This record gives C-alpha cells, structure tokens and sequence, in this order.
C-alpha cells in the first residue's frame, strides 16, 4: 500500500503548516503501479530542473503512455478502475512532492473526459481518438501558447537591454534563446541562485550553450549589481484570485528591490496556470522540504564533507528550515504574458471566468 | 615621509603591512590592537624633544598605513584617536608658556575666533585607555541594549561574524525572564561558516535557533520583531559598513515592512570619515568559492563582494558602550572623540 | 623548522615565448602591468623564505639592476638577494652541479624553475613535508599539483599524465602525449616493477603541473653522481622511479585550489583572464603589492589605478585593467583587456579579449582583437589585427597595416617576416 | 480619396466632435464610397490607409484607439449571418451615429460626475479634456461652489490657455507652476487629470507632467482622478516608467554649443501606474481600476 508517517528532523515550533515527510528507495508497494508514475515520482523528489512548467507536460505524457498501454477488462468496463488508478497516481505524486496548479488543471481535463466518453465504442478505436485529443490539447494549451507568449514578450522589450532573471522557468529559458537567435540584440543577461537549488545555474549553463553574455550572481549580493538592470522577468508558478504572484524561493526579494531601483518586474505565464484558492503572506501554503539538501558545505549538489553541521535530532533545538514556494506582493509586478495576449495582474482574475 | 628612518629602531611596521595585504590579520579588534602596540612602539623607542614634528610625522605614518589597507578603518581610527588627544594636551601646555579660555561649552567654530613637560607620559596613558576602552565595550552596550527587546519577539539577524553582537545576544538571554526566537540569514559566499558557528553557540546556550536562507528572508518579514545588525565600521551619516553579505536588501526588506533596525558597535570602531561612495569603499570577494571549472568562467563573469554597505535610512540605534545614539546625531560622537584636521592625512 | 632557503630558475624557458625575449630578460615580463618575479617574490615571502638565490646569465645586467631597483636590497626585507653568473644558456643540471660546487645548501631547500602565481598557503605543505620525511629516512623532492578546467581539451603544450597513490600519494609515471594536436601516437608503456607494493594505481591526465619543490639535501649530491641527468620531470622522476637507488621516494601533493606555471602564451592568457576575474583570491590587483600601485576595484570586475583619464561617452567591459597615467579617446569600447601605464589611447577604438603593455601610443580608428602588445610599441591608423599576434618591443607600426592570423613581429632588429623600423615587410625595410 | 487630407480640414472647428470621431467619421467617408460589400478588396486597403495615419501622425495616441472602435463594429455588423445589404446599411449610417454618440455621452457624464464636487471645494486641474471641462461647466449651471487651481502645463503653452477658457465662465483662478505643484496639496481639496489615452493594466496616457502629479497626491492622500470619454483604449501595456510609441526624441544628449538651439529634448508624454489613480469617469458608468481591462477583453474578446 505504501510508507506513511515516522519523519526525519524537528517538528519545529514556528511553521508547521504542511507535510515534511515518502519514498526515496524503493521498499514495500503495490504491484500493479505503471513504472513510468514510478519513475517520475523518483525524478521529481530529487529533481534539478523542473519548475512548474515541464512538470505538467511530463505528467501528460505519462498519461498518454497508460491509455496506450490500457487494455479494457472484459468483465469491468472502461470506467471502472481507472479513476482508482489514477487516484493511486495522484496519492503517490503527493507522497513524493506536492502537485502544482497546472497538475490540477490537467487531472481536471482527464477527468472530464473520462465521463464524456460512455462505455458503448470499441476500445482500440476509443483510446487512439483519445491520445489524439490530449495532443492537440498540449499542442494548443502548452506549445502553442508558449509561442504567443514569446512574441508577446519581443514586442515589449527594447532594443539592447540588461536582464536579470531567476529561476528554471521553462518559457523564460526559450525567451531568451529566442533573442539571441532570431532577433539578435545585444542582451545582457544576469542569473540569481539560492542555497537549496541551483536552478539558475542550470539557465545559465544553457545560456553559455547558447553563447550569451551571461553574469551569474547571488541573493547576498544585490544592492552591487543593481548599482545596470532594466527589466526583471521571474519564473511564474501560479497567480491566484487577487494577483499575488506564488513563485519560487528567491523571487520576492528581487521583486521589491526593482520596484524601489525604478525599473520593474514583468511575468511570462499560462492560461493553465492560474488558480482560485487565495493567500496573502508565505506562510498559508509553503512547499517544505527535507533538511538533507540543506547538509552540504558550498560549490556543489553532491560534495560529501567532514564539515560543520550534520546533527538535526539529537540537537537541542537546530531548525534549518527553508522554504521552496513563497509569495511576491501584489503591486510589485506589472506586466502578465498569457494566452489572452496581455493584462496587469491587477486584474488577475479575467481569464478563470472566461474559461 | 619613508620608513628609510625607522627599519633597525622599528621593524614592526612593514610586518603589519605584510599582515594587511596578504590579510594574515582578521577583524577590526585585532587590527586596532596592533596599531595600538605600534605607536606603543614608536614613543617607547622614539627621540624627539620637538613637539609640531613629531605629530606631523605620525599624520605621515597613518597616512601611510591606510593606503596600504583601505578597509583596516580600526587602524585609522586609533591613529586619530591619540592624535586628538595629543593635541588638546600640546593646546592646554601652550596656554602655560605664554603666561576667557572657557566661554559656554566644547564647541566647533574654528572658523571664527583666531588663538620640558610630562606630555609623552600622557602620550603612554592616553594609548593605554584606549585598550582598556576596546577591551570591556560590552558592559556598556548591555546596560542600554538589554532594555528594548521584549518576551514571544522575534530576532533576524544579518551578519553572525560579530563577536559583539553575540555576546550581547548571549547576556540578554541569561537573564531568564526575557525569551525570544533567533533567525539568522546564512550569507552563503562567505558568512555560512560563521553563521553556522553562530548557529551553534546559540544551541549551547539553548536559544531557539532558526537557520535562514538568503532567498527565504522575505518569507518571514511579516512575523518578524526586530532586525541586529553585526556592522564593521560606522560613519558621520549613520550608515555602515558590516562583516560581509546578505544585509542590504534584509534592510530593504525591514524597511518596506517596518520593522525596526539595531546596530552594536563601538566608538573606536567609529569612523570621522565620509562615505562618498560605496563604490571605493566596499571590498569585493572571490568569485572561486561560486563556481567550479575555468573554462565555463571564461563565459561565466560571476559577481561577489564581502562587505555590505547599509544607508542610514533603515537603521535607528546604534547602542555603544557610551549609550543609544540616533544615526542623525552620530556625528556629535565622533567630533567628541576625533579633530576635523584629523581627517585627511 | 625555521630558517628557509629559495633557489629559483631563472634563464629557463627564455625562446618558448618566440617574439620576445631578444633584448630584455623572460621574467622582466609584465602580467598584469607588474613583472612576473614579483609575482614569484610574493609567494616566497608568504611561505617565509630567509636567503633568495637566482640564476641569470642571459641579460643578466638587466636582472640584477632591476634588483637594486626592488624592494628587497632594503634592510627590513625578510629575504636578501644573491644572484649565480653562469655560462650562457645551459640545462638545470648543469646549474645543480655549479652550486652544489659553490656549497650553500643546508637541510631543506627550495626550487622553482619558471614563475608561478598561487593562493595556495605554503605552511601545510611544508608540515605534510614533514611528515612524510618523519615516515621513512630515504625521501627526497616534493612535486605540486592543481585540479584542471574539468577536461584538458585546449591544454595541448602540457599532455603530462600522473600515475598516483590514494594511500602514500606517490608519483609512479610522467608521460607526454601529442593527441590532440597530432593523432599519430597512442600508446603508453608502464614499467610493472610497483604492482603489488602500491596496489591503489591512480592513473590522471586531469592535473596541471606547477614545478615548485621542496627538496632535500640528497638532490644536489644525486646531480653531481649523474650528471647524464639534463631535466627534472621528464628524465629525472621517471629515472628515481625507475630503480636506480632502492627504496628512494618522491611527493606529488593534490591541491583543490588555483596553481598554474606560466610556459607558453596561451596559458599566460588564461592566467591573466583568470587574475582579471576573481580567481584568485588574494592575489588582486586592489591589494597593492609593488607600492607603487594605486588599483581600486570597481563593480563587473573592472579595474582602475589612481590618476586614470577617459573621455565621455565610452563604454567599458568586464574583466578590464587600466594603469596610471593613462589617457583615452571617443567612441572606444574595452572588453577582457589589460592595458598599461602611461598609455595614450586615440580616438574611435574597439578592443575584445587584445593586450597591451606599459606607453603604447594607438592611432585613431583601429580595431584590435584577442592581440598582445609590448612595452615602448606604437600602433598607427587603420590597424586591423586577429588572434594571436604578439607584437614586439619598440615596434613602430604604421598607418594603414591588416595583418592576419598569428603574425608574429620580432622584437629585434631574423626568420620572421615583420621587424621593428617603419614599415614592417609591407615594402622591404629593417636591419 | 484621402483620410489625413480630410483630419486636416478640422482647424477652427473642433470641439463637441472631438478629435477621434473626427477620425471615425473619416473613416466611415472613406468605406461608403469604393462598395463596403467585398472583404477583400475594402479592408485591405482600410488597413493601409490606417497604416498611413500612422506613419503621418507625430505626437498622437487615441487616432489608433479609434480605429479599433470603427473595425470591431463593421466585423460584428455581419456576425448574425445577415442580408449583405441591410448589414452594410446599418454600417455606413453608424458613422454618423457614432458621432451624434459624443453628444450623449456628453449628457450622461455631465450629470453624473458633478457629484464628486461636494459643496465648496478647491480644485486643482492638470491636462485639459472636453470631459473634465464639460463637468466644470456644467457645475456652474447647477450653481455649486468650486474653486479652481490652473497647472503651468508646457507642451504648447497650455495652461495659459487653460486659464483663458476659464475665465469665459465666471470661475476665480490663478497662476500655479508645475515645479511648485507639490506646495499647493494641502489647501487643494481634489486633483482632477484628463487622459490622452488609458491602459490595459489601468495606468494613464498622458502630458508633460502627469505621474509627478499622480505621485504627490499619494504622497499628500488627496485624491487623484480620471475624466473622459469611451473611446480612448488601446490594447498597450507600457512595462516601464519611460518606454512610449513615439515620432520624436526619447530623451536626448546633446554636444557643445555656443549659438544655443539644440536643448529643450524631454519626455512630452508620460506614463503613471495603476495605484496613483483613486477614481476614474466614463459615460460607461462609475468605474476605475481593472473595468478599463475588462472592458478591452470584452471588445477583443482575446
């Protein structure tokens, strides 16, 4: 069935709000869990790329690779122990990270479909129409939107301009690949990376690849490179019902600091990702995570020293706890790229009705 | 003027100037320690009998000193701590070889109105104080310090690197009827040893420890009390200079949310000089502690800095071992303690 | 523990760098606007060298009034200065020999051949020394060693491939390789005398050599017994390996951090680049060393000296160097550039990844990229230049002049086309 | 035919038909001649001449908003799958309809927006509008007590004029210049704006000094409002402070001189953010903040 409860490390008296616990190693399961689920649960607790974005895609591609490989019982028809099996998915997905709001969407979108399609057509006949519609799905919701996202976004920057950018956004990292390429500017290109991962330095490389002129800073430092930077562009998670921004860790910081230094903050994002649950401050919904990733002394992801830290339990009150998933201020952000074109996230919720 | 004169007499000198740019010496209450057993030296084995050449020439060797280490301000400071105190006793024994002296207070206005003896001992004195000062800062921060931080408030800390501003923490949390939550921002290119030293000392004494990321300050901004800065060096606007990364924008954050600032130093570690520029006076770190492999670093131009600059406009005491003074007054305590000659050397 | 001897070898790798060397000395050479001897000084005196030994022969006057000049003939210097006159232009065994004839040698002393600038603190390698000397009687030279860019592709002059201990941290096999410059060999043969005494074979072209020693006083007695012994790495370790007295050991010391002998001109390049960047950690050039100096680092790894002059409306780069005294024109663009002191710069100039030394004159309009210059050398008008053109000492090139890819210029007024009068080989003038 | 030859006509006219109705009803002269029935023919060569009014145009915004009115009206004449003559009708005879449009409107804003004047009053005016001037007017018809404030304004000398259109009324008035603008928000009670042009996100389109006003009326508390007629959005998102279509300078350094010409070069038009705006007017209803957004979803329907 599964491994529930027993955790590493403190229960900690300040934030307590969300599970800190899982299956790392593979012990003691279900055997009839497709082994593509099985997978992606083992890539994304200890993942370095994803963010928001290709989580969602890998997600769908999984589904059409089960639908292919579903086979209807003779006995039991096609919405029977489907939605069971997915629920099975969805609860290990949890068990290894919490989902994403474009998750939701997608689980949403199947779910749907599942009811629309009665049990009366042959099945081979029903599951190659189905992968069909979930492609065109992606193709019009994903790549498609993302291609008007990044003509959106050429129109609206300026002729040889600096950019400071954070995180692994997937839309971010093919917007500037697009300038470098296509458009040919002289962009400058600025990466900032936290502690826990270092998804800006995973941007960068791939910005090198591309052969950008590329500066690669940190949170600490700040108020040097500032004093330079025109517009910022932050990786977008979710936009909820008010227009707060739910992203990544250092990304509110950046934020308030470019609404001060005059030039401000625009966001590239999709009409899949926004949601109608709402908060106002970091610590209603945070993403928590082990403090395994927190172990290591500097440089690199795996290093395995000697060092100072390395007791969590047996130390009278040591709580090294870091967030994943925080909250920027409303105004702070001005410019949101959707599928709908344009629209200030003043406005936010223009799209959730419109459907 | 050369150390052509003082190379057999003092050889301490170029030792120092060897422990300043190779940066064998660390953190301003050694630099400060050192000058002072300089010019300890330097009357202790010095003649003279003239007393105008012997003060310009010691204008001369400070001037020196902080061209060969723009950040060893505690050197400065010293050197023009005695040199004040020198002056008021050579002002004070002028009046007695000529023959109101005394019109209201200690005033400035240098502007307006014109105009054998046991001053080396004063000299050797006078150097002496100036230890004993550096030596017990703490009793006199505590007394005005341990008066304003409350029970169930909560503590972000920038800068862990001070050893004051620990030790204040450690007296406060001695007394038993005060409790308080710690959250300390890590500064990862250079702080994260300390910090995490810092993050120990705290569970020793069992305080409620929270490690922060630089990223995850923000996070917390709402929740927070209170925000101790670990500062360096202090100037005549207020602002400082702190022990390394991760406080401007955690200033920037306080700001923004209103949360008050608090800074621990002391007088010595006091400047008389301007900061103009931030741009001359902070120093910048080593770029080999990000990242890995040289030929990615032909491409990638990383930037880090070790010193952090704060402008006045965030914080609102600076608690010494005199008292609790605003950063719009601060200069007062500087005029009290060093000349307006004493300045540019 | 205390008192420390320094031999260093000078007169070395003069020649290697081809253009130059022909009237003034190969360490005279400025890195980053200051001669690579006090780079090596430096170094000395932060591991905590009393006598300084060194070798000139060639240009030899101009070495030893240099050292007159420095910093180091004043008496508070921790270190004095004594120089070895020999026969013009011989191998490093020939030197062995001359002074352990002389008899200066006591306990444990020191040699580098070329000049090498590291953050690397010298205290640990000298108790590891030690240490390993207390291990066992018949111990002789320590070697070290540095962590190369992640793969040694453009690394082409130095092949040189390690065999190591994981335990003892023994040197087995030294071996150099043409590969990737010349495919015609690919086979290298190892002696199997070491197989069961080591077990724990380590075998990494992934190292830079550094050629920085610690040795002992058995080495100048072994140079003296076999004088058929020309090298020191290539012959020598491969020689004390190889049996020829039982029981004899060498260190090769592992560093995480920054170590690289200046050889050839691309290396001196990347060196330079990574000197402009934050590689080096104490070694910047803000610090001051030569006290004459008045650097102030600036944002986006820009530097300036004191009494810097530029025109407005000029934009500049990263990683950048100027020296004192300097003068700059309109419309100029500096990108990845050291250049020196005194220096006159002109009008309309667009300057990527090039260098330049101390008082050049650069005519208006002209575009120079990833293009060295030397000291006292004038560039003219309409001067288009590619990568990798080193140009001499005192060459005055005229108005109007494209040259191609590594157009090397001699500095003297031999084989190569370009020299130094007016008009280099662009109608038939020169001496 | 001609469009530009025809908006150039309107010299000592103007007023009552504004400046983009002017433009629509040009528009409409120059469909109703050459068949409005082909889509081919007709649409593409609207797109050209509109083209064209672009490239002519200097220092002007809402002549682009206007178009985009005429266009999504013609397209969704004919979205009921009507007769293709009753259709083009209903079409040619909604041009001058849309200017008989600027009359009502007129009326309606009229009558609501003088509740905002509450009795006696002191206000300060910036960037004149025939909406802003209509409310005032049409006050001193209703005989409520207000005072006025005139705003050095400097694109053509406007305030000047300004002053001179009040004092046609029997409004008492003096001179306040733009640099001591911040001097006067205290003894000022409300700051009236009107827009050459609102934005998707809900900031303005303005004149030579606007965001300055919008920022220290913010600073002051006193509120800050919008007053126009519905016709002046564009689908345009200025992401910065200083970034704006323009025909001229964005903001030039100039060399040496001596005989002084080169030197007046500053940003003519100004853009201020979605917060500094406290209430907006239209014959749209009472709205302000994300109902110009809403309102340009509804036209796009994108």
């Amino acid at each position: 069935p599964g491994i529930s409860s027993v955790i590493p490390t403190v229960l900690e008296q300040s934030f307590d709000n969300s599970s800190l616990i899982s299956v790392k190693e593979l012990l003691l399961n279900k055997d009839l869990i497709h082994p593509s689920i099985l997978l992606l649960t083992s890539h994304l607790a200890h993942y370095k790329i994803v963010g928001s974005i290709p989580r969602c895609i890998a997600m769908l591609e999984v589904f059409q690779i089960v639908i292919k490989d579903y086979q209807t019982p003779k006995g039991t028809t096609l919405s029977r122990n489907l939605t069971s099996y997915l629920s099975h998915q969805i609860d290990l997905l949890k068990k290894a990270r919490p989902l994403s709001v474009t998750m939701g969407n997608a689980i949403r979108w199947l779910k749907q479909e599942i009811s629309l399609i009665d049990p009366s057509t042959p099945d081979k006949a029903a599951k190659k129409d189905l992968c069909e519609k979930i492609g065109q799905f992606a193709k019009e919701k994903i790549e498609l939107a993302d291609q008007l996202i990044i003509d959106n976004a050429s129109t609206q920057i300026e002729e040889s301009t600096t950019i400071v950018t954070y995180g692994s956004s997937k839309v971010l990292t093919e917007l500037l690949l697009h300038n470098a390429i296509s458009l040919k500017k002289n962009i400058k290109v600025i990466v900032v990376d936290s502690r826990p991962l270092f998804e800006g330095r995973k941007m960068a490389e791939t910005l090198r690849n591309a052969g950008v002129n590329v500066m690669y800073a940190l949170i600490t430092s700040l108020d040097t490179i500032f004093n330079d930077v025109d517009y910022v562009f932050l990786g977008a998670h979710s936009i909820l019902s008010n227009g707060f921004l739910y992203s990544r860790a250092g990304t509110a910081m950046l934020a308030m600091s470019a609404k001060r230094r005059n030039i401000p903050v625009l966001v590239c994002c999709e009409s899949l990702k926004f949601s109608q649950r709402v908060q106002l401050d970091s610590v209603t919904f945070n993403e928590l995570a082990d403090p395994n990733d927190l172990v290591n002394i500097d440089y690199e992801n795996p290093v395995e020293r000697r060092g100072n830290k390395g007791a969590l339990l047996n130390q009278f009150i040591k709580e090294r706890k870091f967030e994943k998933k925080k909250l920027a201020m409303e105004n702070k952000p001005k410019g949101n790229k959707i599928g709908g074109k344009k629209g200030s996230e003043g406005e936010s919720k223009d799209a959730s009705n419109e459907e | 003027h050369p150390n052509a004169a003082t190379s057999d007499v003092n050889v301490t000198i170029d030792t120092f100037v060897a422990k300043l740019k190779r940066r064998q010496v660390q953190g301003s209450y050694a630099i400060a320690l050192e000058t002072l057993q300089l010019l300890m030296r330097f009357i202790s084995a010095a003649r003279w009998n003239h007393v105008n050449d012997l003060i310009e020439q010691i204008r001369d060797l400070g001037n020196s000193l902080e061209k060969a280490h723009p950040t060893a301000f505690s050197c400065g400071n010293v050197i023009r701590r005695i040199l004040a105190v020198l002056r008021d006793e050579v002002e004070e024994d002028t009046m007695s070889t000529t023959v109101v002296a005394e019109p209201l207070i200690s005033s400035m206005f240098n502007l307006l109105q014109k105009p054998k003896t046991d001053y080396r001992q004063v000299a050797i004195q006078g150097i002496k104080d100036l230890i004993d000062e550096i030596k017990n800062i703490d009793e006199g921060i505590q007394q005005i310090a341990i008066d304003l931080i409350h029970d169930h408030e909560i503590l972000l800390t920038p800068t862990p690197d001070s050893k004051t501003v620990l030790k204040f923490l450690i007296t406060a949390r001695e007394r038993s009827n005060r409790t308080f939550t710690v959250l300390v921002t890590e500064g990862f290119p250079n702080n994260t040893k300390n910090a995490h030293e810092f993050a120990k000392k705290l569970a020793q004494h069992n305080i409620e420890t929270l490690v922060v990321p630089d990223s995850a300050v923000f996070a917390l901004m709402s929740r927070v009390g209170k925000v101790i800065i670990g500062t360096k060096a202090v100037f005549v606007n207020g602002g400082t200079i702190s022990s390394n990364s991760g406080v401007s924008s955690v200033c920037e954050c306080a700001r923004e949310f209103r949360t008050p600032v608090f800074a621990v130093a002391g007088l010595y570690k006091l400047s008389p000089l301007y900061p103009f520029d931030v741009e001359k006076f902070v120093e910048f770190g080593g770029s080999q502690r990000i990242l890995p492999r040289m030929d990615p670093r032909k491409r990638l131009d990383t930037v880090n800095q070790i010193t952090d600059y704060v402008p006045p406009e965030n914080i609102d005491i600076y608690i010494t071992n005199v008292g609790g003074f605003n950063p719009s007054f601060i200069y007062r305590i500087a005029w009290d303690n060093y000349k307006q000659i004493d300045v540019h050397l | 523990e205390d008192r420390l001897q320094a031999v260093v070898l000078t007169d070395s790798y003069e020649t290697r760098f081809m253009p130059l060397t022909a009237v003034k000395p190969r360490c005279l050479l400025p890195l980053a606007n200051v001669p690579l001897i006090e780079y090596t000084l430096e170094f000395l005196a932060k591991a905590g060298v009393h006598e300084v030994f060194l070798i000139c022969s060639s240009h030899a006057n101009q070495i030893n009034d240099y050292i007159e000049n420095s910093k180091w003939n004043l008496p508070w210097s921790p270190f004095k200065i004594t120089t070895i006159m020999s026969p013009e232009a011989r191998c490093t065994g020939d030197v062995m020999r001359d002074l352990d004839n002389r008899g200066i040698i006591t306990g444990d002393f020191i040699l580098v051949s070329g000049d090498v600038l590291t953050n690397i603190d010298f205290s640990k390698m000298l108790e590891f020394h030690k240490k390993m000397h207390l291990q066992d009687k018949d111990h002789i030279s320590t070697m070290c060693l540095s962590k190369a860019s992640t793969y040694p592709k453009t690394r082409t002059i130095e092949p040189a491939a390690f065999v190591l201990d994981k335990s003892t941290s023994r040197c087995i096999y030294y071996q150099d390789l043409p590969l990737p410059s010349s495919r015609e060999k690919t086979s290298i043969q190892i002696d199997p005398e070491l197989l069961d005494n080591v077990d724990e074979f380590v075998i990494r072209n992934d190292l830079i050599d550094c050629r920085i020693d610690i040795c002992t006083s058995h080495v100048p007695l072994i140079f003296q017994e076999n004088f058929d012994y020309q090298s020191l790495r290539t012959d020598f370790v491969k020689g004390v390996i190889s049996s020829d007295i039982l029981g004899k050991h060498i260190y090769a010391y592992l560093t995480d951090e920054y170590a690289v002998r200046v050889e050839s001109w691309q290396t001196y390049d990347t060196i330079s680049q990574d000197f402009l960047g934050r590689w080096c950690y104490p070694l910047v050039l803000d610090s001051n060393i030569q006290d004459d100096q008045t650097y102030s680092y600036e944002s986006r790894h820009i530097y300036k000296e004191k009494d810097v002059v530029l025109a407005q409306s000029c934009k500049i780069g990263k990683c950048t160097a100027i020296g004192s005294g300097t003068k700059i024109g309109e419309g100029t663009k500096i990108e990845n550039s050291v250049i020196g002191r005194n220096c006159q710069i002109g009008e309309n100039i667009r300057i990527k990844n090039s260098f330049i030394w101390d008082d050049c004159i650069i005519g208006n309009n002209s575009i120079i990229d990833h293009s060295l210059i030397a000291s006292n050398a004038t560039l003219g008008s309409n001067v288009r230049l590619n990568d990798g053109c080193i140009i001499g000492f005192n060459v005055k090139i005229d108005d109007n002049m494209d040259l191609d890819r590594n157009t090397k210029i001699s500095a003297s007024p031999q084989d190569l086309d370009d020299q130094t009068l007016a008009v280099s080989i662009v109608g038939d003038k020169g001496v | 035919f001609n469009i530009t030859e025809t908006y150039l006509r309107f010299l000592e006219e103007d007023t009552e038909m504004t400046m983009p109705i002017a433009a629509i009803e040009a528009l409409v002269t120059l469909l109703r001649i050459k068949t409005p029935e082909t889509a081919a023919e007709m649409i593409n060569t609207i797109k050209s001449s509109t083209e064209e009014l672009i490239k002519s145009i200097p220092n002007s915004v809402s002549l682009r908003a206007g178009c985009d009115i005429f266009m999504r009206f013609v397209l969704r004449n004919l979205h009921l799958y009507g007769d293709w003559e009753n259709c083009k009708q209903h079409l040619i005879e909604n041009g001058q309809l849309f200017v008989s449009r600027a009359k009502k409107s007129r009326n309606k804003i009229a009558e609501i927006g003088v509740d905002f004047i509450a009795d006696d009053d002191i206000i300060l005016v910036h960037g004149y509008s025939r909406a802003v001037f209509s409310l005032l007017n049409h006050a001193a018809n209703k005989f409520i007590r207000f005072r006025c404030v005139v705003t050095e304004s400097r694109p053509s000398k406007q305030g000047n004029q300004l002053y001179t259109l009040l004092e046609q009324k029997g409004i008492p008035v003096t001179l306040i210049v733009d640099s001591a603008v911040g001097a006067v928000i205290d003894k000022v009670d409300k700051v009236f704006v009107g827009a050459e042009g609102v934005a998707e996100s809900g900031g303005i389109i303005n004149l030579v000094g606007t965001y300055s006003v919008g920022v220290l009326a913010h600073n002051a508390r006193k509120p800050f409002y919008v007053v126009t007629e519905s016709h002046k959005f564009v689908r345009m998102f200025p992401l910065s402070s200083d970034d704006l279509p323009m025909a001229g300078p964005p903001l030039d350094f100039t060399r040496r001189t001596d005989d002084l010409e080169d030197a007046l070069r500053g940003p003519t038009i100004d853009y201020t953010a979605q917060e500094y705006i406290t209430a907006l007017i239209t014959d749209l209803g009472v709205l302000t903040p994300s109902a110009v957004s809403e309102e340009l979803i509804k036209m796009w329907y994108d």
